[PDB]
């Protein structure tokens, strides 16, 4: 009776949702990155503007986003985010596959520009997608796990680590499935694949997410219901800016302008030094177990210490691992100048995970719970845009200069901004627990 | 439904020690932070501190900070406001109150109040009065009245009239003079009555027993 | 710490009128300002949160308007149950502060204060104790001074004053005043007097007694 209660319940329901939806959206994102890649064949520098495209447009559409999710109905949001996502996925599959049957042929069909407007259709489309995934995303998390977890702050905060730890696996254990899909037949084969896997889940989603509705009845209280573009954009960071808890999410948001966070740093070192083709397996599965610590550091602290001086304890963390990396550089036996450092650089790299998985469950539980619900839209998408406004800083820095001494010029100035985060953040603490900051023991 | 209950009336001598209750019905404390609000006579609101039933984190104002303390008790559901080294001051009306997070929009439940009064001496009251009729004029004002001093520690409750209130009767305020409580009522009613047959005026202490009544005779 | 402050304190409103409660921070403190209502012997309950939304069970009249710095709060058409105390409350930064707060009355006609005056009791005297007492009632202007001319002269020592409320039958407000003096201080004075400067005329209306009848 308790595995079929719990196989019924409210929460497991949520968590096969959120996985299977996760799983599809990473399996289609590396596809599309590989058959791009195939297609051109020029890396780094293309990866690099389809990243700035992305962030530049879901910085403005999702400001406006927000707005449109905190006024409507909640089954409603869900149902047409999941449509447009899966039916944007089918489209960008299809056309793709039309230009891998016949490249040449499109190439001179009627003129050049066949292939130019086709990759610049390829990239409108898989962008809608990426717009209808964090529509779904922020609603999903925010507002569901806000009312299904009740008034219980423990179980709101167990299922916010169970979300991210979820997360982190599908990453780890995604990539490699679609390799070998991908790598056991014509790429017109895998494409397919994906784009059925994409169909069926997007149904049995609808499903699950219709039976969640239906055993948490508070899911049907909305309170607030019983040129324009522009008004939007700035009624939204208006009201982000006054919000009490600005100061936080500021914080969050510096975090993100890092070239010593995972993904770029370890392709663009390994290619250039350490290619091996073992180490990187090792180095993954690192990243994940480290993110499961930060995870469940979190849980421990947040019961033991409170919220606050949980975040102050995990950037204290955070900061003295990249100090450990910045020794790192600036050591005479010169990464680059400006084995032994490598090593030193990745373990800076992934104790600073643990760190900011740490901070981010802390900000993300205190946006949660210290928000005014007819808001829980605006302010989300806002946090959201500010994020991706730092991603693209850090890619207009990336794509610069691709020097070595750049790269110990853009390891400094990351650490500066992850510090002046943590500043922002001390002193948001100050105004709240003020002069007893310290004293974690009550 | 959600209420809070709060125990009520005390008195104490400077100095003491004084503990204040606040019993919560119908949700769990421990999912919500407890605020404790102060009021004086004739003065606004004042801020005293919260405390977090999960781990007893406690927070007070600069001004409060060395003679208030909050604790709170999940088991019994309930929390406790501590004061000490009470002066003549401290009197006030305390307010329970129940906060959502850390800068939660509201407070939407209230407690009922406690009221705490810092005194020192307890007595009966002694009621000396008298109509004035030396060398009047008119006889269609009427305007009798009586006056109760010195009340020991209690409120006074004066009926006049002989329980044949006429509306025009007015008790006002009493006020503190030498840590003892003074007031006065006064009636201006039944001009026909003045110098005839007229009424009484009744008052009666709580905390004294001293239900006495007197008629207001000419000068 | 963030103070706040509200100007005004007494709205004389009539009936079904439209009246604006004014609260100005002394900082930039955004839009996180609450307001509350509370009446004698009661406990405050929420009117409006983060100066716009109201909260759900209270009357539509209510409204909540501002930003930044300044705020208000508009009423319209009040009637007889909206006369208590308003008061608003900030949570931008702690310490909270609340606002002095701001209470309602009535609209009636002026009108003037009647007087009357009263020699020390026979049994206080015996007593040794001397008491003399004034009693104004029925004033149209909550507003209002009183002399006490002992002697001849204004002696500002040993007087007492307590005030009334608005009664609801006939909204007027009534007062006493009190001047306690020694058994021998009443006997070596042969003048007592007391006159109220109310805003009814100009005429400083006085009623004396000597120490002789
Ligand atoms: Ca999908």
């Amino acid at each position: 009776g308790s595995l079929a209660d719990y196989l019924t319940s409210a929460k497991f329901l949520l968590y096969l949702g959120h996985s299977l939806s996760t799983w599809g959206d990473r399996m289609w994102h590396f596809a599309v990155s590989v058959f791009l890649v195939e297609l051109y064949g020029n890396s780094l520098l293309l990866t690099a503007v389809y990243g700035l495209v992305v962030a530049g447009s879901v910085l403005v559409l999702g400001a406006i986003i927000g707005d449109w999710v905190d006024k409507n109905a909640r089954l409603k949001v869900a149902q047409t985010s999941l449509v447009v996502q899966n039916v944007s996925v089918i489209l960008c599959g299809i056309i793709l596959m039309m230009v891998f049957l016949h490249k040449h042929e499109l190439l001179t069909m009627y003129h050049g520009w066949v292939l130019t407007s086709c990759y610049i259709l390829i990239i409108t489309i898989a962008n809608i997608a990426n717009l209808a995934s964090t529509a779904t995303a922020i609603t999903i998390q925010r507002d569901w796990i806000v009312v299904v977890a009740g008034e219980d702050r423990s179980k709101l905060a167990n299922m916010n680590a169970t979300i991210r730890r979820i997360d982190q696996l599908t990453n780890i254990l995604a990539p490699m499935a679609v390799g070998q899909i991908m790598t056991f037949g014509s790429p017109v084969i895998g494409c397919g694949f994906i784009s059925g896997w994409n169909l069926v889940s997007m149904c049995v989603e609808y499903v699950l997410l219709w039976k969640v509705y239906q055993k948490t009845p508070a899911l049907a209280v909305k309170a607030g219901l019983k040129a324009e573009p522009f008004r939007t954009f700035r009624d939204g960071w208006v009201s982000y800016y006054n919000q009490p808890v600005f100061l936080a999410g500021m914080g969050l948001a510096f975090l993100y302008m890092t070239v010593l966070g995972f993904d770029c740093i370890t392709t663009g070192y390994a290619y250039t030094q350490g290619l091996s083709g073992s180490i990187l397996s090792i180095l993954m599965g690192a990243s994940a177990i480290t993110g499961i610590m930060g995870t469940v550091a979190f849980t421990w602290l947040r019961r033991k210490c409170g919220l606050v001086r949980t975040g102050l304890i995990s950037g204290l963390a955070q900061l003295s691992c990249l100090i450990l990396c910045v020794i790192s550089v600036f050591m005479p036996g010169s990464p680059l100048d400006l084995i032994i450092s490598v090593s030193l650089l990745f373990a800076g790299v992934i104790a600073a995970r643990i760190g900011l998985w740490s901070f981010d469950l802390t900000v993300t539980q205190l946006l949660q719970e210290n928000v005014i619900e007819s808001e829980r839209g605006i302010i989300n998408g806002v946090q959201n845009s500010m994020n991706y406004l730092l991603d693209l800083l850090h890619f207009i820095m990336v794509i610069l200069a691709p020097n070595p001494e750049a790269f110990g010029l853009l390891v400094l100035i990351s650490v500066s901004f992850v510090a002046m985060g943590h500043i922002m953040y001390f002193r948001f603490a100050q105004n709240t627990l003020g002069n007893k900051l310290f004293a974690c023991g009550p | 439904e959600v209420q809070l209950q709060q125990s009520g009336a005390e008195l104490v001598r400077p100095g003491a020690l004084v503990k204040l209750s606040c019993k919560a019905s119908g949700f769990n404390i421990k999912d919500y932070y407890m605020h404790w609000v102060k009021e004086r006579p004739e003065q606004g609101l004042e801020w005293i501190g919260w405390i977090d039933p999960e781990n007893g984190n406690t927070i007070y104002d600069p001004k409060f900070q060395g003679k208030a303390s909050i604790t709170a008790d999940t088991s019994s559901n309930t929390a406790y406001l501590q004061l000490s080294s009470l002066t003549s001051e401290d009197t006030a009306v305390y307010y329970c109150a129940r906060k959502r997070g850390y800068y939660g929009p509201y407070f939407d439940y209230w407690g009922q109040g406690t009221t705490l009064t810092v005194s020192s001496k307890t007595t009966a009251p002694s009621v000396y009065p008298l109509a004035p009729v030396c060398g009047d004029t008119t006889g269609s004002s009427v305007t009798l009245g009586c006056l109760v001093k010195g009340y020991f520690p209690e409120p006074v409750t004066l009926t006049w009239n002989s329980g044949s209130l006429s509306s025009g009767v007015h008790t006002f305020p009493a006020v503190l003079q030498s840590g003892l409580y003074t007031l006065s009522s006064s009636v201006t009613v039944t001009s026909s009555t003045w110098p005839s047959q007229s009424i009484t005026c009744n008052v009666a202490h709580p905390a004294s027993s001293t239900k006495v009544d007197k008629k207001i005779e000419p000068a | 710490d963030i103070v706040m402050t509200q100007s005004q304190k007494f709205m004389s409103t009539s009936v079904g009128d439209r009246v604006s409660i004014t609260c100005k921070a002394s900082q930039n403190v955004g839009t996180a300002v609450a307001w509350y209502q509370k009446k004698p012997g009661q406990s405050p309950k929420l009117l409006i949160y983060s100066a716009s939304n109201r909260y759900s069970g209270v009357p539509d009249r209510f409204t909540g308007s501002g930003s930044g710095t300044d705020f208000t709060l508009t009423i319209s058409n009040m009637q007889s149950e909206d006369l208590a105390d308003y008061f608003c409350q900030q949570y931008g930064s702690y310490p909270l502060t609340f606002g002095s707060g701001t209470k309602l009355e009535i609209k009636e006609a002026e009108a003037a204060p009647t007087v009357s005056i009263f020699p020390p009791s026979s049994e206080q005297l015996t007593s040794g104790g001397a008491s003399v007492v004034c009693f104004l009632n029925n004033f149209y202007p909550k507003d209002i001074n009183v002399k006490w001319k002992i002697d001849g002269s204004e002696r500002q020592n040993g007087v007492l004053n307590s005030w009334t409320d608005q009664d609801s039958k006939d909204s007027t407000y009534s007062m006493s005043s009190t001047l306690t003096l020694t058994k021998d201080e009443y006997e070596r004075h042969n003048s007592y007097t007391c006159e109220a400067t109310h805003k009814t005329s100009t005429s400083p209306i006085v009623k004396s007694f000597n120490r002789n009848e």
